[PDB]
RNA sequence: UCUUUUAUCGAGAGGU
């Protein structure tokens, strides 16, 4: 009964129409993309040694925010359930950094590109950093001047986006319905008129504008949705829809369970 | 020192507020709870708690 | 600073006068006790030497 | 910057707040009824002024006592792609639908002070007391009591 | 350079605009004067321009004229009190107390004296997004 | 400590006997303080930044003590002048009002929420009252919900007939709204109101329940409805504010000839002042007027979505002179009493003459804080200010 | 009539006047010349009229009782500490003030 | 102090915009058009790389004191 | 000083069931469930489901707290069907509808690139 | 002292907490109080979750 | 069954102060001093200046806790198209042959006046009201 | 089996 019409598809970004479905269920499956898709992203640093300009924290901080790949991160398991010692490797993948300055005139800038995995799980596809192109350096950590060295060693692990705000995949995801205001579930606040003081929603050729000898009907729901989602690089958009109606789907799974076993 | 001496068992800090509490009641965090007390009489109804 | 101190109230050496056009600023002062007491000069002052 | 102090209440995580048409959620939200019995205008015009300054491109220029208008930021803000008093259809976090009322929106220029709880809270059972009235004593950083 | 004991002696123009009387009507800019009993003026003066009449911590202010006194004293005495970066060598001092902000960002609604109190090379708060609506009771 | 037990509850400086109650302990995480926004009222307290105290009992009998005399229901009627304190405020208030309107319709998936809040329900969801084409409750009726059963009231505001065609006056039978837009002068602090009645009728805790039973009802449909404010909501139409400049420019006019008068010997002396003294009296009358014939104005121009409108027409916060000094004229500025004095020798500020005294030249502004201030004007209103 | 300056004695023996009905405001005189009833009920008449110009609004006993402590010893007895003092009350119910 | 990574509000990566900004107004380019050439439609994005303060340019010519 | 730790709002303790049931008395036929470690997303997926099946005559829920975790849900049919019953129905269905925009979806951008 | 493993140095290799370094501040009985690095907040832990670093490496509570 | 059952004229509406409730009042045509003043919704049934109702008032419609109408279920709803349900809460007996039903209808008002004989067995505790055409 | 220390006087800057 669902339907699904693409509008612009490409690498990194979708925008599209969900229709003849209810409403919780589009907009659960929103909130399903933004809280629970389990992704990857560093989570202790022990740094070595550090003698730059730069408090460790705010460092570690902003290692603390960087996008890393993990298309196969659906197959690693969680930090609470591995039963090694400290840490092993069906749990984390090891990354290591270092960089120094060399000379008297220059201002060495410690990017994010410079960053070399080292040791996970494998054959799988996670650990290096997302890239732009074939060139591109990417993210700015550092900078750094005259005899100061940067030597740091990190742990990455898996989590979601209720934890912290980190392993978030989807930036922002564009939302809305009904763009002629038919259902009246809103009103508009004007000072002469209401049709000659207000934007048109970028969609308001796809559906047609209301008649004005139309009367009003009292039976119709929200029917057609226009929804768009981004990503950061770290996942890829289709997958980011997949993972989410599959978690969506094994949250429903788990609670029928329950049910069934609480007999 | 007679007429407004100083007390034990106070409590300072900042209020905030919360609509989804009933008229008479007042929320306590959980370190000055755990610091402020109660002396209870051990009796026959409460020695398992 | 002004030492005119801070009993016997009054409400003349406090308020703001009107020969203070540009000389010192309108708004900016502490308040409690010390209300048009502490001045703060303007933008555009000076001292003769 | 408009003598408007106040704490925190609730923190709200990203899927919650009421995230507009765009996508685009707001990070802080204060409260209509601390205006209209204070009257603080320009808090209103700093927050469309900004609006329009980060739509073109550019520091926009606030100087008191000069000739820029309302109208004008009125006029270049209906001109650029927007409602001209700033105001949104926006929807509720919760339940994805259309909140029969616009909301006033915009970036504002905002700063934190140096009062903060964890410099404020004390409690006290039983510690020191003093010497010659064997009373509790006055301060924060000795275990102290209140009077 | 004028003092206080002559300025009674003195006349004073507030704008250049006024020292010659022009030859209008719009509702949202202010009504200026009108000298009512004076045909014929012979300033002598002129202010360079009149928001030099505030202090230090007023000129912060965007419109500090859309408001209520109380509020320009308020921040006046709030100004005072907001973290941020107090130098560019928090490093080798050993004072007693500092605070230092993460990412701090220069503001989008400037006045022009701000640029004399080095007040975007070494700003002291952030910008937001603020929306302003009764929502679910916690904001009152 | 642990969950229910009575706590002292203190705030300095205490005045009145309210300021010091008890309440019952409710643990929270984080570092501050909860208060129910209800007991804002005999505190003087708001949450910009105060603080409060916490004292703790020790033995039975004062812990009994404070159950029994300190407790909160039991204060909710002030002795000082026979009436209540406790009322409410801000949000609940303007939208409850919102709520309890004529032309507001529910459907049936919000009812069963609304009325699933209510933790004094019974289970028995009431009848719509339109049966058909669509099951339509409103507002009145779930709002009756949270009231208990056989309170009576009846209030008549301005003498209207019982057909109510401007939807005043109450009437509560059973405790079910018949008619009348509950605002401030029904849930508030005053007397005769429905606190206390159910007060004095079904006992305190009665009363400690309804705060709560309503404060959810009105917050879930508020919180599902939005409210918010805006620059156009201080901004009037231009058939008005010609009309209102106008009525100065006559005013201003008119001043222009008492002066006149004044300056010819042409005028009455008023019985035990001198001339000068009747003089002043005579000009601040014509520019308040004019001020309060302005705001008038102004007022009545607003349409019926004005948000201010409804925020001063709920009686929670604000009043008449804040739309008039944001729409029409900001007025007059006092000191003690009399206006800008001399300072400089028979002369206010340089910019001006000797012995000018029209409107602008001793303190009468003359715009609207939505359009600007001189900086004359805004030098008189800091001296304004800080007398203040 | 609302006249400046007070002169009970000389006012209220005046031919055309009601000397029933005259009243001042200065209720030293008024005890001086009415007794300590006619006293008690000027100042509570005052006092209502100080908190009621402002639309504030206290019930009756308090005041009456306010009235009914400065008049119950055949004097003025002012709240200061002159008048308090004097008081045949506890040493230290008077030394802790 | 230095350009952040991540926004504030929705969190699209900003930590890569900062040295193609300098060197298109390098170039003589406008602000609108040096971030219309950078792809950041939504003002909050616009408003994180239009406002920043770098000030580790001042922090690095004190000498070290390691 | 006294933050809850954050991952308490999704990992279940050891002596805290996931569901708990208990059954109302003032009205027959009528039951309160009990869940943990959910929010909207999960209560309002089933409430605008259930609020369909011309066999329920009253459901709803409610969060009580926002800093704690948990909702609680009231459900009323008719005489004829057990309310658990149904709530297993409403379940099924909705799996089965994203099965089915999923298989769409893949379709879509299978053809689309 | 009474016991031989406070103030020493401590990895969690079970829990929340796990990977985490911190410091033995108070070891009563079984239930340990670890004062972790990485917040600045003392822990509850048991015994059984903690490695002791000792000559070799971190060994378990052997040492 | 039905109580009280006539025809009617709308003559006014009155809109004004607000947006989905309008006021109308009519007069009967087989007969005067009958006359009624309703609110109603307009975006349900709308009305308008001039026309013609069926007018029946009915204390029960079958020929506690509200559920949801069965389609296979039947009453006196289906031969009309607007059922309001409605509270009795003024019932006058006046000076002659006058009497005034105050029936709210859930906030919303109307008000009956006429003889005696015609309205006095509309003496209950709560009344439908249903409109036809 | 506990226990376990915070000078004093004065001055100023602040928060409701
Ligand atoms: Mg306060
Ligand atoms: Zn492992
Ligand atoms: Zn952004």
């Amino acid at each position: 009964e669902p339907k699904v019409n693409i509008i612009n598809a490409q690498d990194d970004e979708v925008e599209l129409m969900l229709s003849d479905v209810n409403l919780s269920l589009a907009n659960s499956l929103r909130r399903t993309m933004l809280a629970e898709v389990p992704t990857l992203a560093i989570d202790l640093v022990e740094i070595k040694m550090n003698t730059s300009v730069l408090a460790d924290e705010f460092i570690s901080h902003r290692l603390g925010l960087i996008p890393l790949v993990s298309e196969d991160v659906e197959e690693m398991k969680y930090s609470r359930d591995c039963t090694c010692e400290d840490y092993c490797d069906e749990c984390s993948v090891v990354l290591e950094l270092s960089a120094r300055h060399e000379g008297e005139e220059g201002t060495t800038d410690v990017y994010s590109s410079s960053l070399i995995k080292v040791s996970g799980p494998g054959n799988l596809n996670v650990g290096e950093p997302v890239r732009r192109d074939d060139y591109d350096q990417g993210i700015l950590l550092c900078k750094l001047r005259n005899h100061q060295e940067l030597n740091i060693r990190c742990i990455a692990k898996k989590g979601i986006a209720k934890e912290h705000a980190k392993w978030s995949p989807c930036s922002a995801i564009a939302f809305e319905y009904d763009p002629h205001n038919k259902l009246k579930h809103t009103d508009f606040w004007f000072e002469v008129d209401a049709k000659k003081e207000w934007p048109d929603s970028k969609y308001a050729t796809w559906e047609e504008p209301p008649k004005p000898g139309e009367v009003f009907d009292y039976k119709a729901k929200p029917n057609r949705f226009y929804m768009t989602v981004e990503t950061t690089g770290s996942l890829k958009a289709n997958q980011v829809f997949s993972r989410g109606i599959k978690t969506l789907q094994e949250k429903l799974a788990n609670v029928l369970f329950e049910l069934e076993n609480s007999r | 020192n007679l007429m407004g001496k100083r007390v034990d068992f106070s409590a300072r800090t900042v209020i905030s507020g919360d609509p989804n509490l009933e008229l008479d009641q007042v929320g306590v965090p959980i370190s000055i709870a755990k610091t402020l007390s109660y002396p209870e009489t051990v009796t026959q109804y409460n020695i398992h708690r | 600073n002004t030492p005119i101190g801070r009993d016997g109230k009054l409400a003349k050496p406090r308020q703001l006068h009107n020969t203070h056009w540009g000389l010192v600023c309108p708004a900016e002062t502490p308040e409690g006790q010390a209300c048009g007491l502490v001045k703060n000069l303007s933008l555009l002052s000076g001292i003769s030497i | 910057r408009h003598g408007q102090k106040g704490t925190i209440g609730v923190t709200y995580r990203h899927e919650d707040m009421p995230f507009s048409a765009e996508g685009i959620v707001p990070d802080l939200i204060i409260n209509p009824h601390a205006i209209p019995s204070r009257m603080t205008v320009a808090h209103l015009i700093e927050c469309l002024l900004s609006k329009v300054g980060s739509i073109r491109g550019y520091e926009g220029d606030a100087t008191p006592f000069t000739d820029l208008t309302v109208d004008a930021v009125s006029n270049l803000l209906r001109d650029n792609g927007y409602q001209s008093r700033g105001f949104e259809v926006m929807y509720n976090g919760h339940t994805g639908k259309k909140l029969m009322a616009q909301v006033f929106f915009g970036p504002t220029y905002y700063q934190r002070l140096r009062h903060m709880v964890d410099d404020k809270i004390h409690a006290r059972a039983r510690g020191p007391v003093q010497v010659l009235t064997r009373q509790p004593v006055e301060g924060r950083s000795r275990d102290g009591g209140l009077r | 350079y004028v003092d206080g004991e002559e300025e009674e002696t003195i006349m004073i123009a507030m704008t250049p605009e006024d020292l010659q009387t022009r030859s209008l009507n719009d509702t949202a800019k202010r009504i200026k004067p009108e000298m009512s009993t004076s045909s014929h003026h012979t300033f002598t003066h002129c202010e360079i321009h009149p928001s030099m009449i505030l202090g230090v911590a007023a000129s912060i202010i965007p419109f500090p004229d859309h408001n209520q006194s109380p509020r320009n004293t308020y921040q006046s005495a709030m100004g005072k009190q907001a973290m941020g970066v107090f130098l560019t060598n928090y490093n080798v001092r050993m004072d007693t107390m500092a605070n230092i902000l993460y990412y701090p960002q220069k503001p989008l609604a400037k006045t022009q004296a701000m640029e004399y109190l080095k007040f975007r090379e070494l700003p002291a708060g952030q910008n937001a997004i603020v929306a302003i609506a009764c929502y679910s009771g916690y904001n009152q | 400590l642990m969950d229910d037990d009575p706590v002292l509850f203190n705030r300095q400086p205490s005045l009145h006997k309210m300021s010091m109650m008890a309440h019952r302990v409710k643990v929270m995480p984080y570092s501050t303080f909860r208060l129910n926004l209800s007991v804002t009222s005999p505190y003087n307290a708001d949450f910009d930044g105060d603080e409060m105290n916490l004292h703790v009992p020790q033995s039975e009998e004062t812990r009994a003590e404070l159950s029994q005399l300190c407790a909160v229901p039991l204060q909710i009627v002030s002795p000082q002048s026979n009436k209540p304190v406790m009322g409410i405020v801000q949000d609940t208030l303007c939208g409850v009002r919102k709520m309890t309107l004529r032309d507001t319709f529910i459907e049936y998936e919000q009812v069963m929420n609304m009325l699933f809040w209510v933790p004094s329900w019974d289970g028995v969801v009431p009848q719509p009252a339109i049966l058909k084409p669509k099951p339509l409750w409103t507002g009145k009726q779930l709002l009756s919900i949270a009231i208990p059963s056989g309170i009576h009231l009846q209030r008549t505001d301005g003498g209207n007939s019982l057909l109510s065609p401007k939807d005043n006056g109450m009437l509560i039978v059973d405790g079910k709204v018949m008619f009348g837009v509950v605002d401030k002068k029904t849930v508030g602090s005053g007397g005769g109101g429905l606190i206390h009645t159910v007060m004095r009728e079904k006992g305190p805790k009665i009363c400690a329940e309804l705060f709560g039973n309503i404060q959810k009802v009105v917050n879930y449909w508020l919180l599902h409805n939005g409210f918010s404010i805006g620059i156009g909501d201080a901004i009037a139409d231009a058939s008005t504010m010609k009309e209102i400049t106008h009525a100065i420019s006559s005013a201003k006019e008119q001043v222009q000839e008492i002066i006149y008068k004044a300056q010819h010997n042409e005028l009455e002396l008023k019985p035990g002042m001198t001339l000068r003294e009747s003089f002043e009296g005579e000009v601040s009358r014509t520019l308040n007027d004019a001020r309060d014939s302005a705001g008038r104005s102004a007022e009545m121009n607003l349409k019926d979505l004005n948000n201010v409108k409804q925020m001063v027409s709920a009686g929670s916060k604000g009043s008449f002179i804040n739309i008039a000094q944001m729409s029409a004229c900001v007025g007059q500025q006092m000191v003690e009493g009399k206006r800008i004095a001399f300072g400089f020798a028979d002369r206010s500020l340089p910019h001006f003459t000797k012995d000018d005294f029209s409107p602008e030249s001793k303190g009468f502004v003359e715009n609207s804080y939505l359009r600007g201030l001189t900086p004359q004007e805004f030098f008189f209103h800091a001296m304004a200010g800080r007398e203040g | 009539l609302e006249t400046d300056g007070i002169n009970l004695a000389e006012v209220m023996a005046v031919p055309g006047v009601d000397s029933s009905r005259t009243y001042s405001n200065s209720f030293v005189e008024i005890l001086s010349v009415l007794g300590i009833e006619a006293t008690r009920s000027s100042l509570y008449k005052e006092i209502l009229n100080v908190i009621a110009f402002d639309g504030s609004y206290v019930n009756y006993r308090h005041m009456a009782l306010l009235v009914d402590v400065m008049t119950s010893r055949g004097y003025l007895m002012a709240i200061t500490r002159h008048g308090i003092n004097r008081a045949d009350t506890g040493a230290l119910m008077r030394c802790s003030f | 102090m230095i350009i952040p990574v991540r926004c504030f509000s929705c969190g699209k990566v900003v930590g890569d915009k900062w040295d193609a900004y300098l060197r298109l107004l390098e170039e003589g380019k406008q602000e609108g058009d040096a971030l219309d050439e950078l792809k950041l439609k939504r003002y909050c994005c616009r408003r994180m790389v239009l406002t920043h303060v770098d000030l580790i340019e001042k922090f690095l010519r004190y000498n070290p004191l390691e | 000083m006294n933050a809850p730790d954050r991952f308490e709002l999704f990992i279940l303790p050891d002596d805290v069931p996931k569901l708990k049931i208990t059954p109302d008395s003032r009205v027959p036929n009528c039951i309160i469930i009990k869940f943990e470690r959910e929010d909207h997303t999960l209560a309002n997926l089933l409430r605008e489901e259930l609020a369909l099946y011309p066999d329920v005559t009253f459901v709803a829920y409610k969060v009580e707290h926002p800093l704690f975790a948990n909702f609680v849900m009231r459900l009323q049919t008719e005489e004829g069907t057990r309310p658990k019953q149904a709530l297993e129905r409403a379940c099924a269905s909705i799996i089965n509808k994203l099965k089915t925009l999923d298989h769409k979806f893949n379709e879509e951008w299978n053809i689309k690139n | 002292g009474r016991d031989p493993t406070l103030n020493k140095t401590v990895k969690i290799r079970q829990g929340g907490y796990k990977g985490k370094i911190g410091i033995v501040k108070e070891a009563n009985g079984d239930r340990f109080r670890v004062e972790l690095h990485n917040p600045n907040k003392t822990i509850p832990i048991p015994c059984s979750f903690l490695l002791i670093e000792s000559t070799h490496g971190w060994v378990p509570y052997e040492d | 069954s039905a109580l009280f059952d006539d025809i009617f004229t709308v003559q006014t509406v009155d809109n004004g102060r607000y947006n989905k409730v309008s006021r109308i009042i009519g007069i009967s045509t087989t007969n005067s001093a009958i006359k009624l003043t309703l609110d109603i919704n307009n975006e349900m049934f709308p009305v308008s200046q001039d026309d013609s109702l069926t007018v029946t008032l009915a204390n029960s419609l079958s020929l506690k806790s509200w559920r949801p109408p069965k389609p296979t279920d039947k009453s006196l709803a289906d031969d009309y198209d607007y059922v309001m349900f409605g509270t009795v809460y003024k019932f006058e007996e006046g000076d002659e042959d006058k009497i005034k039903v105050y029936v709210s209808f859930g906030g919303l008002l109307m008000c009956l006046e006429g003889g005696y004989k015609s309205l006095a067995s509309l003496k209950q505790d709560n009344l439908y009201i249903l409109i036809r055409r």
